[PDB]
């Protein structure tokens, strides 16, 4: 299960396909963007993507949305901590 | 009814539950098995935590679905 | 190599100590921030700490900043995709 | 130099290296004791990723550290 930009963006275009019984055909990635999300001890992470599909031989934009649960997961033993600033207030 | 638990090493065991089993039984039978302690024990199905009190059911976990172990060291 | 807030907030006094030769009294966390972000295969979380210390016995507040490296890490076994919105533009 | 290999099921390994050593010499000494293969192995030190290419005094690793090993798999 892959985190690469372009294969996000595919599986959104599959996905799209899918639930819409369309039949867009994957082009490009425009653009990305990537928040990230801790809950409990996993790591979730949402994806803006901008990519460029053709709906009947014609080139459109669009936006879609991933949502990855458990991207990432907590392993205590490995993290490595760092002060950056420490202050009185 | 029969589900598979796959450490993070890749080694997988194999259990025997029924839908109205808690987590919390799925991690007694899977400390027979291992000897690791139900307490240690980290549970993951469709990129969420198993909470302990809640059945196997509450998931929608199936036949054949496939739950992943982490060890609490 | 705990998370907690108040394990990180004495990590914050006791580093600060040892790296200016002082020696501040811990007493209690207040509140903290915490937001995460994926790096490469990594995740790393920064923590803003409000805590309570004395140092010549009286109490005082202070703001720490503590960046742990590796609190997270990206497991693709483990990962759940979800299209959440698509749409033309 | 002898360093320490944990593995996530809280497995240790002893090593024996020294500072000249690269990254990718550490993962072949890691196969021959555990028949890991070196592409399947990720290795964390001080919360990042390290480098085949690099050394161990590259990454300022001494005696008595503890690297922690991940494993790359298919499934």
């Amino acid at each position: 299960n892959s985190l690469e930009i372009e294969e996000l963006a595919r599986f959104a275009v599959d996905e799209h396909n899918k639930k819409e019984n369309a039949l867009l055909e994957f082009v490009r990635v425009v653009k990305a963007k990537e928040q990230s999300w801790k809950d409990d001890e996993l790591f979730d992470t949402m994806y803006y993507l901008t990519l460029e599909a053709k709906d009947g031989g014609k080139k459109k934009l669009y936006e879609a949305k991933v949502w990855v649960k458990a991207s990432g997961i907590v392993m205590y033993q490995m993290n490595f901590k760092e002060l950056q600033e420490f202050k009185p207030v | 009814m029969q589900i598979f638990v796959k450490t993070l090493t890749g080694k997988t065991i194999t259990l025997e539950v029924e839908p109205s089993d808690t987590i919390e039984n799925v991690k007694a039978k899977i400390q027979d098995k291992e000897g690791i302690p139900p307490d240690q024990q980290r549970l993951i199905f469709a990129g969420k935590q198993l909470e302990d009190g809640r059945t196997l059911s509450d998931y929608n976990i199936q036949k054949e679905s496939t739950l992943h172990l982490v060890l609490r060291l």
